[PDB]
């Protein structure tokens, strides 16, 4: 159902994930907060 | 295990004489409990 007239105020608190290593499996829930890293260079966990 | 959300527990409280380690024998595990949770518990450590 639509949360558009209670959720939008917009709402930030509602997030996705953009970038994952690999596909999930089923009820597989990605918690980490590794940066999505597409370089060979370590990203060290900064941006 | 951890199946379909699934951890699952199967016990035997059953009496042995030996000190070494496992005694040779057979005897089937029955099932006690199986709370879904939905935890993956990629490791686990037991607690003395």
């Amino acid at each position: 159902w639509n949360s558009n007239n209670l959720d939008s105020k917009g709402n930030y608190n509602y997030l996705y994930r953009l970038f994952r290593k690999s596909n999930l499996k089923p009820f597989e829930r990605d918690i980490s907060t590794e940066i999505y890293q597409a370089g060979s260079t370590p990203c060290n966990g900064v941006e | 295990k951890n199946i379909d959300g699934y951890f699952k527990i199967y016990s035997k409280h059953t009496p042995i004489n030996l000190v070494r380690d496992l005694p040779q024998g057979f005897s089937a595990l029955e099932p006690l409990v199986d709370l879904p949770i939905g935890i993956n518990i990629t490791r686990f450590q037991t607690l003395l």
